[PDB]
DNA sequence: AAAAAAAAAAAAAAAA
RNA sequence: UUUUUUUUUUUUUUUUUU
């Protein structure tokens, strides 16, 4: 239950707990995939949580600790296990033609920094 | 790659005409902007919680330290801070027993449980106000812990506990500080559970709302909302330029009258003659009926504008030459049809749009922190994306708590240079009054016409509202 | 938490400006002290405080 | 427990009489501090001083004279021992001695 | 503008208009806190606005 | 007619404090009449107006 | 001439109320010395106290 | 009566 | 409601086509 070198499945007391990704495309500032990472339980590993109270409780609860760096390598280790190879991955929309997409989200600078 | 530009933290003035970009820090070494010899106090609420406010008010006239003072700084004492005098002698108690307080709570219907408790408090303070020599600057209410898990809307009495004014809504807060307007009186609520919580225990023994660290924030919080509801100023904002008034409008949702009719509410912020900022509110709400329209009809959007330039060229001489109109929802032509034609030659007007809807998460590569506050991603001349949330190095931690969402802020309408439209918001985020914090999410206009729009919501009799925040907040 | 009577021996001799209840208090009564015994004094200026 | 008798005297002048009233004391099975005779060298003083006043000092003993009346050690170690006169409670824990005519 | 009126009850209605006004506009829409309002009035006024 | 009566009469709504003061229970020293005397003139009094 | 307004205190225990009545003090115009109001720190200052 | 792209209202906890 | 922030449910409008 763990690709690459950071853990995406695991858990507390009796709840597992499991990494999850939403994407979206948007097309305006350039043509992107949005990826958003979201935290949800189990009882038994496999059968998701139906109260939606209990579900928010548990992953408040968990995303008191986990910061950057860590939500970073879990979205970029599921992406990597979404890849086909090493540099990207493709949509399959027909049968001849594909969509490529990049496995490596799009990097910004800054400027300034600081330190701890 | 992709360039995104800092901008400049901002700084706000105080005492002495001293700068300090922190309003604790200032406010903790530099003192307040004016002089305000002596808040006379007033409580109104049960015996039994006024040891509690008595005693948190000796809590407060010592100094006291929040565990790590790097990110929050300690608090010296309301007398040192804000160099005037709030002591526990002079203030004027109003009691309600618990049997009178008891008798309207468990009743069956919200609605009129709700109109009932907020009349024993009402008509109490309008006495006190009109009836009684000494003079209240400021009314605290203390209100029990029951009553907020049984004076908001859809919450259910138990049927175990039901021993027993649909024109008012549903909340305490709201229609409370709604039914005192025509008063002109500053008032407070306090919840018995944000006092001295140590009391109040849960079943494994801890308090529920446990501020064991972070007692020196919430005195922060407290003097300084109870300083400006006396009339003083805290702080002010220094990098205003002149001849500039902002204004926010917000729409609200009214559920009284049929169709939700979308009320909307405005603030303004302007320099003045002198140096002295002006902040008040612009409040002579215009119904917008239909459902989801959320655009002005040209009459009432020009009486809003000409109140606006009113109010302006009757405090400095001469019409504003630069206005910078926010909102949470995008302009139609027709709103801006509307403003053009009362506006003067002179003047520039400007319309920009505010949103957070937009999902960007902009993470970095290493390390367990966020993105710095102030950085700004220009899309173009009339869009750009600026991180109000987010990491500033003075209070050592970032202001929000996972990776933060930025602000998209495009000028919809005029034409605005995107560098000055992205550094006043970031100014903007400073002033606010109600929260003694080092700065919020997004500007004061759109929340303080936010809370004022959701106050006067609550209430179908009002009236000419008043203008000043103090009355609000 | 301090008593009185636990003061170093150095102090009791000496009268304790009293700062434990009010900090404004205490800081107004070492300047009317500063000014009574005329320590030297600069104008004041916060700028350089800042 | 408190089993010390403590003699307070200006050192440059009364050494004289308080060395010969430590010696008789401490002959009579009374033990006995003072700065000439039991005083560790090498040692903080005062915090020494401070120490067998309000932890073992069970009786307090001051030889006043003409020098001793504005002495500031004195004075100190006098005020030290009202302060753990108010703790203990004793109204006699302080014995003061005319040695000047 | 006011003062120099035939009718003493228009001129005396007019001259409490106007200061109720701006202290009534102070009063709601300042921030400012004003425990006790003086109102400083001149003698003509006082000489010809009387029953 | 009476502009003080009528003042404090409206102002009532509102619950607030204030002072009517005619110019020349002010300092009357610049108020002179034709002899030459102040017309109000409290020179040995004025302790009991400050009063 | 001595003109410098000594503050002794526990630096890692009252360094906050240090700070709040030094950086007063300053602003007040009254010279203050003290261990943590300068930056860094060398063998030298131990004498350096003292003198 | 669906599509996505835009809206605000309310609750629940956490930590500042 | 000392505050702030992030979610989850809903619900809702507009634009188009049958
Ligand atoms: N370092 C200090 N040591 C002792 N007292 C101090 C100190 N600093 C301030 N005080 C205050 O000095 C004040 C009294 O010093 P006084 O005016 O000369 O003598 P009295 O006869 O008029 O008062 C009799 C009290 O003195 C006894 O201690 C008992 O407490 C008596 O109640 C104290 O209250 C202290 O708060
Ligand atoms: N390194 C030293 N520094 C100061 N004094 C010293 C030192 N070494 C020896 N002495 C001697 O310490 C003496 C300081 O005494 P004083 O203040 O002048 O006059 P008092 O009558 O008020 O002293 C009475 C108490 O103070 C005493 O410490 C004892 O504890 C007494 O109980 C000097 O003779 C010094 O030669």
């Amino acid at each position: 239950d763990k690709f690459e070198k950071t853990m995406l499945v695991g858990k507390q007391k009796d709840k597992n707990w499991h990494f999850a990704i939403s994407g979206a495309s948007k097309l305006y500032p350039f043509p992107v995939l949005m990826i958003s990472s979201h935290i949800f339980f189990t009882a038994d590993g496999k059968k998701l949580i139906d109260s939606s109270s209990v579900q928010h409780s548990s992953r408040r609860r968990q995303g008191k600790n986990w910061w950057n760096n860590t939500w970073r390598t879990k979205l970029l280790a599921f992406i990597k296990y979404l890849s086909d190879d090493d540099t990207s991955f493709y949509l399959e929309m027909g049968s001849e033609e594909k969509v490529f997409v990049s496995n490596e989200p799009v990097k910004f600078k800054g400027n300034v920094s600081y330190n701890i | 790659m992709k360039e995104l530009i800092y901008i400049e933290e901002p700084k706000i003035l105080f005492a002495h005409g001293q700068k300090c970009t922190d309003a604790r820090d200032g406010l903790a070494l530099f003192g307040p902007l004016n002089n305000l010899y002596g808040i006379k106090s007033g409580v109104i609420g049960t015996k039994q919680g006024l040891k509690i406010f008595r005693d948190y008010l000796d809590h407060i006239q010592k100094p006291i330290y929040n565990s790590n003072s790097i990110t929050r700084p300690m608090f010296p004492g309301f007398e040192a801070v804000f160099d005037c005098k709030w002591e526990s002698t002079g203030i004027t108690f109003k009691e309600v027993t618990n049997e009178d307080i008891g008798k309207f709570l468990y009743n069956s219907s919200t609605h009129k449980r709700t109109y009932d408790l907020v009349s024993l408090f009402i008509d109490k303070i309008i006495s006190a106000n009109k009836n009684e020599d000494e003079n209240v600057d400021v009314w605290f209410v203390i209100v029990p812990d029951e009553i907020y898990k049984y004076c908001r809307p859809n919450s259910v009495l138990p049927k175990e506990m039901v021993q027993t004014t649909y024109n008012y809504d549903a909340q305490f807060h709201d229609q409370f500080k709604a039914r005192l307007l025509k008063h002109t009186i500053p008032t407070q609520i306090f919840r018995e559970s944000t006092l001295a919580w140590r009391d109040f225990k849960n079943a494994f023994g801890l308090p529920i709302r446990d501020f064991s660290k972070i007692e020196g924030h919430l005195a922060w919080t407290i003097s300084t909302a109870a300083f400006y509801k006396a009339g003083g100023k805290p702080w002010k904002l220094s990098d205003v330029r002149n001849g500039v008034c902002y204004l926010g409008l917000v729409y609200k949702k009214v559920e009284k009258s049929k169709n939700p009719r979308n009320a909307c509410c405005a603030a303004q912020m302007f320099l003045d003659n002198g140096d002295g900022t002006v902040f008040k509110g612009e409040v002579g709400p215009w119904y917008n009926p239909k459902n989801g329209q959320y655009h002005l009809e040209p009459k009432e959007a020009k009486a809003l504008l000409s109140q606006s330039l009113q109010s302006y060229k009757e405090q400095i001489g001469e019409y504003p030459k630069e206005v910078f109109i926010h909102a949470k929802t995008r302009f139609n032509h027709q709103e801006w049809d509307a403003f053009l034609e009362v506006t003067p030659k002179e003047t520039n007007l400007v319309g920009v749009t505010i949103s957070k809807t937009k999902p960007l998460k902009l993470y970095k590569t290493e390390g367990d922190y966020t993105i710095l506050r102030g950085n700004a991603y220009v899309v173009n001349e009339r869009s750009a994306f600026l991180w109000t949330v987010g990491y500033v190095p003075k209070i050592q931690t970032a202001l929000s708590m996972e990776v933060p969402n930025p602000l998209f802020i495009e000028i919809n309408k005029g034409e605005a240079d995107i560098k000055q439209v992205l550094k006043d918001i970031l100014s903007l985020t400073k002033l606010n009054y109600n929260a003694c914090i080092f700065a919020d999410g997004e500007p004061v206009t759109l929340r303080f016409a936010d809370k004022i729009g959701e106050i006067l919501t609550a209430s179908t009799d009002i009236k000419t509202p008043p203008l000043a925040f103090k009355y609000y907040i | 938490q301090l008593s009185y009577d636990d003061i170093n021996i150095d102090i009791v001799r000496l009268n304790a400006i009293d700062f434990k209840m009010s900090w404004a208090r205490g800081l107004k009564d070492i300047l009317e002290a500063f000014e009574k015994q005329k320590v030297p004094k600069e104008v004041a200026d916060a700028s350089k405080s800042n | 427990m408190r089993n010390k008798i403590f003699i307070s005297h200006a050192t440059p002048d009364d050494n004289d009489f308080t060395r010969w009233l430590a010696l008789k004391l401490i002959g009579l099975g009374y033990e006995v501090w003072c700065d000439i005779l039991f005083l560790d060298k090498g040692v903080d003083f005062w915090s020494n001083i401070e120490k067998v006043i309000r932890e073992d000092t069970c009786k307090f003993l001051l030889v006043s004279s003409s020098y001793s009346n504005q002495r500031e050690g004195v004075l100190k170690e006098l005020a030290v021992a009202a302060k753990v006169k108010k703790q203990l409670k004793d109204d006699k824990f302080i014995i003061p001695l005319a040695i000047d005519e």
